[PDB]
């Protein structure tokens, strides 16, 4: 199952198969008329299903990753084709992650450039330093995984039973 | 478990205990009908491959010990299901289909297999269980000037 | 082969070796931080477009939807490995419009507005020095997934973290971002590895020469050097090799008599047929478990190497490092961040010792019969006089009561040397 | 919050649940149950049946315990940060940025978790920062002084010296500025008085 092109593969006269890289068989020759038909596979790609909770809403967004938009709300990325997603130029930080920069909110599902913070520039002269005047005492949090749940398995009861 | 004669001091997993059953129990239906597999397979006339007999087997209690028994059957060949294990099992869906075909085609009733009464006249599914039984006929499916 | 060069240090009892210069030395720690994002379609991979090889493929379990989901993971792993790493301040930081920094020049390492790409020439050097397969490789269910952050972004990040360093030192990791000028910065670093801040004062020229140098040197050393790049390629080259393992899979018979599924069924019969696809199916399945399997060694592998990474950026670049060898080879000052393709690339500035004399060295000075030790330095003799000194740099000073304190009498010191000690009150109440 | 301890309970309950999902897989076999092959087929074609349904479950079971094994790995890698935290910022106060906690760390406390540890850090966050005018030096009698142990600050008119990480103005004296050199090395030293006590 593919799709038959011309080809400019100068097929030596015993030749008929022809095969790629990884032995796929590129093109082919026709017994009845003596052409070469280059063989391609058709047209697929991975289908991503961009969705916020079902308590919150039902409305779904999809990509088609690495195909662009002509071969399948229609916004191109880098990733592939979003079909049901709104690009807004606004930058906020990232709900649903989409790829190469573009992450997806739901507000409609929008698609926006995630923003990596905000802009501070900091007056930095030759003589002048900034002291601080006072301290706030923060008490943070880190979560770290300590052990795992121990398992056994019976090994002949598991796989023969009784 | 540890193939050796010293074991060192600590807790070893060996194996499982598990209780053993006390007595077997088998439970089948209680009702008793002696099935007609006379009718089947003692006919003195069959139909033809286009037109295939099919008869429904149910509600009996099959004992497949008598066909063994007297049997002119040359070929006898089980598919999804053991030949003496019959005897054991419990079955529904049970259809006898009876029909007369030539010497060489008996390897075409089977599942998968390539064939003119196959394609055209009766088809097996790929995941067919049950047994083929072939015989000769020709003391009682033949005349001599032609049996057409 | 060997070991390294002889040298036989000259230990004595009363002999002490001072350093009388320094070397501001700039050394490169590279560390991959993200691999290659790959999803595989199982079905794809092992069946093509065969409705028949799917429905056996069904028999054999959730096996295609752990291999799938264990790529997910590793896939989410990279993009959090990145997170970690780079994205560790919250504030987007701008270096000011003169780039005066009292003759440090960071042109190196700050980006290039001529560039489209926003980047600094070094991480320029080293987007470029780390580099029909592909189409196979796709054609047979096997993905390439984006990156989440995006090269620029990643410069960005690093750029924000240059402009928090050098504009406000370690202060901004801490807390709030507090100025300060970039010599005096460089002195608080100078104090951090215990030499004081008149040596960075006064030596403030050489010591901006010695980066500038160094710097350059590094870009150099990056442009010259084709094995300098090699952790992060071999990271590439791995993932490369095992999509192209996991292609060439493909043309192997596994006991079948052919690799095609499409000749099986267009020369069989459905029951060997099946028999035939199911040993394709086992064999195909066992290079997909066999590839996922080293995918997530690798994948932990690389997520060690992103937390000591991400280990790094807390401790050199946001602040200084008093560990041994964690931020360079020397006494470390403080360190730079570069983005790299799956990595990312430390400079790190460290102070070196250099041009030591030999010195006569005593435990105490004894004098008016009590025994005089060091405040922060050390007793040091050039032959007839007693100086005392800053261990890291020689910078003679008398010996005074200022820079001395009085702990017993001198019959219990072992090595204790007769010396006066200077009174500073002395002049003042005479005169 | 607590979705990491949660994860690795999710994970294991996951995997569990999959390799029981893996008995009910024929894997090429005609039945899934070991009782229905030992009761309709004869023993030479029960062995190839058994055989196709042992080698599928010991592969479901080896795949098992590999991912178990990494698991375990990343388990044991992240016990041994935990250690690493409960030794440095439970038993010690530590100078490594980030390691305990954002700020300056002060001091932790380690609460007990299903499968965890959570560490309660206690930063110290400097805050209200105000602009001074700064030098690295001052020049006084023809002698450069420089700061002890703080930084020398200017609130317009008048010069100080303070620690360097909280506005405490003192008077600059000779007890916290020592002298090395004179005013002629020193760029962008300025000409204040220095007290003697
Ligand atoms: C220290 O003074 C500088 C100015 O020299 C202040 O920087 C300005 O801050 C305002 C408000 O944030 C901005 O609108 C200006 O653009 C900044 N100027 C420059 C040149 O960047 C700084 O805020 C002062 N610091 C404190 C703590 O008050
Ligand atoms: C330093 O900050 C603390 C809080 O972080 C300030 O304390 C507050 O003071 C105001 C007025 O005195 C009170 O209304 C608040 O309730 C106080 N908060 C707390 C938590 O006590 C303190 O005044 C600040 N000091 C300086 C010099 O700025
Ligand atoms: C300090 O003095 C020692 C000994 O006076 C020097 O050590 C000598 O170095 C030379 C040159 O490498 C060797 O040939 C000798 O064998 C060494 N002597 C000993 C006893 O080891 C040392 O070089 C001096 N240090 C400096 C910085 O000059
Ligand atoms: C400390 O070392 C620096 C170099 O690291 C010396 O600076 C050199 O001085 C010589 C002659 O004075 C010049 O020819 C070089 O060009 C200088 N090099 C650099 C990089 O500036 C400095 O003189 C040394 N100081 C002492 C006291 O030994
Ligand atoms: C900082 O360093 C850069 C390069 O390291 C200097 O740029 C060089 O300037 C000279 C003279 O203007 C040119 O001949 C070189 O071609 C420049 N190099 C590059 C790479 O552009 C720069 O002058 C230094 N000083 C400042 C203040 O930026
Ligand atoms: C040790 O150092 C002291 C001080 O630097 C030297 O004493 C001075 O030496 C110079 C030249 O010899 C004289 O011009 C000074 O008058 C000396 N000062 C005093 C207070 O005596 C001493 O010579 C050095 N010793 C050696 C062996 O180099
Ligand atoms: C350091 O000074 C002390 C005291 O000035 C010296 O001790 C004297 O040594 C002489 C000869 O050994 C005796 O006659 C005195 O009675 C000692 N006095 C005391 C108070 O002990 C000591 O010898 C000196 N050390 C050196 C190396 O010269
Ligand atoms: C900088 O701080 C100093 C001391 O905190 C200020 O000097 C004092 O100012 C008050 C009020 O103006 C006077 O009553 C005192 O007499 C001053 N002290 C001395 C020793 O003269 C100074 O005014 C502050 N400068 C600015 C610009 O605020
Ligand atoms: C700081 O004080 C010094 C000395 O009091 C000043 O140096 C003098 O400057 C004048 C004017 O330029 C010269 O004529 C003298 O020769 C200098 N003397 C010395 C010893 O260098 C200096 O100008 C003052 N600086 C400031 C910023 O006020
Ligand atoms: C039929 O096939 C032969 C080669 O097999 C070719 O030479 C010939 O031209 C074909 N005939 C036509 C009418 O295309
Ligand atoms: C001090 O800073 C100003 C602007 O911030 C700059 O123009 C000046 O050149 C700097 N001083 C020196 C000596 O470069
Ligand atoms: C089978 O049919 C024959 C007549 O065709 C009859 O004589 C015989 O008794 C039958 N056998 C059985 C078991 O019914
Ligand atoms: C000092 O060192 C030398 C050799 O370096 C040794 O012979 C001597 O015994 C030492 N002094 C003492 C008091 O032990």
């Amino acid at each position: 199952t593919g799709v038959l092109t011309e080809s400019n593969k100068k097929f030596l006269p015993f030749q008929q198969f022809g095969r790629d890289i990884a032995d796929t068989t590129d093109a082919v020759r026709d017994p009845q008329t003596l052409e070469i038909l280059d063989i391609t596979p058709c047209s697929f790609g991975g289908v991503s299903v961009i969705t916020p909770g079902t308590n919150t809403s039902n409305q779904v967004a999809v990509l088609y990753q690495g195909v662009n938009c002509t071969e399948v709300n229609v916004f191109q990325t880098r990733a592939g084709c979003l079909i049901g997603a709104e690009y807004v130029n606004n930058s906020y930080e990232c709900d649903i992650p989409i790829g190469a920069g573009i992450c997806a909110s739901y507000q409609s599902i929008i698609a926006y450039t995630m923003s990596l913070g905000a802009e501070n520039s900091v007056a930095y002269s030759n003589n002048s330093i900034a002291i601080p005047t006072n301290f706030t005492i923060s008490v943070t949090t880190e979560i770290l995984p300590v052990s795992m749940t121990k398992t056994s398995v019976d090994c002949t009861m598991y796989i023969c039973g009784d | 478990t540890l193939k050796s004669f010293t074991v060192e001091k600590g807790i070893y997993q060996t194996s499982n205990f598990r209780v053993q059953p006390t007595e077997s129990i088998v439970r089948f239906p209680n009702i008793t009908n002696l099935c007609p597999f006379h009718e089947v397979f003692n006919a003195t006339t069959f139909a033809s491959v286009y037109a295939w007999n099919r008869k429904r087997i149910s509600n009996c209690v099959a004992d497949y010990s008598v066909i063994y028994n007297f049997a002119p059957f040359f070929a006898f060949k089980c598919y999804g299901v053991s030949p003496t294990k019959l005897n054991d099992l419990c079955f529904t869906n049970v259809y006898a289909d009876s029909f007369v075909i030539r010497g060489n085609e008996v390897s075409q009733i089977a599942p998968g297999q390539t064939g003119n009464i196959a394609d055209y006249n009766y088809k097996l599914p790929d995941d067919f269980t049950g047994c083929v039984i072939a015989w000769n006929s020709n003391k009682l499916d033949s005349k001599p000037s032609g049996n057409y | 082969m060997s070991l390294g060069a002889e040298n036989s240090v000259a230990y004595s009892n009363n002999s002490i070796a001072i350093p009388t210069n320094f070397t501001i030395s700039v050394t490169t720690e590279i560390l991959p931080v993200s691999m290659t994002k790959t999803s595989v379609d199982c079905t794809m991979y092992i069946c093509g477009d065969s409705t028949e090889c799917s429905n056996l493929l069904l028999q054999y379990g959730s096996f295609c939807t752990q291999l799938k989901r264990a790529l997910t993971g590793i896939a989410v792993e990279q993009d959090k490995n990145t997170q970690e790493v780079f994205a560790q301040v919250k504030q987007i930081y701008k270096t000011p419009p003169i780039k005066y920094f009292g003759g440090f020049n960071f042109s190196q390492i700050l980006p290039d507005p001529s560039k489209p790409s926003k980047r600094s020439p070094i991480e320029d050097l080293l987007f470029n020095k780390v580099t029909d397969l592909i189409c196979a490789q796709k054609f047979n269910g096997l993905t390439v997934l984006p990156p989440l952050l995006t090269d620029e972004m990643i410069a960005q990040y690093t750029s924000a973290l240059l402009a928090g360093t050098i504009t406000s030192g370690w202060t901004f990791g801490a807390g709030p971002a507090l100025q300060i000028p970039f010599p005096m910065q460089m002195a608080y670093r100078f104090n951090g590895i215990g030499v004081t801040q008149n040596v960075l004062y006064e030596n403030q020229k050489l010591i901006a020469n010695q980066f500038n140098s160094a710097i350059g040197k590094i870009q150099d050393s990056l442009s010259s050097t084709p094995s300098a790049l090699g952790k992060l390629q071999d990271v590439v080259n791995h993932n490369a090799q095992a999509l192209n393992t996991l292609v060439k899979q493909l043309s192997s018979k596994f006991g079948a008599i052919s690799s095609v599924l499409n000749d099986i069924l267009s020369r069989l019969d459905p029951p060997e047929a099946e028999v035939q696809i199911d040993r394709l199916i086992t064999g195909r399945l066992q290079s997909l478990q066999t590839y996922v399997t080293q995918q997530l060694i690798r994948a932990a592998e690389i997520r060690a190497s992103a937390n000591l990474a991400a280990t790094k950026m807390s401790e050199c670049v946001l602040g200084q490092s008093k560990r041994v060898d964690f931020c360079g080879k020397g006494y470390h000052l403080m360190s730079f961040p570069q983005s790299a393709p799956h990595g990312v690339v430390f400079l790190h500035v460290t102070y070196v010792p250099a041009q030591e004399k030999n010195f006569t060295t005593a435990p105490a000075i004894c004098h008016d019969g009590k025994a005089h030790f060091p405040r922060e330095g050390v007793f040091v003799s050039n032959g007839t006089h007693w100086f005392v000194t800053q261990r890291n740099f020689y910078e003679p000073q008398i010996i005074t009561t200022d820079n001395t304190f009085v702990s017993g009498n001198c019959d219990v010191v072992i090595g204790i040397v007769n010396n006066t000690v200077y009174d500073p009150l002395q002049p003042e109440l005479d005169s």
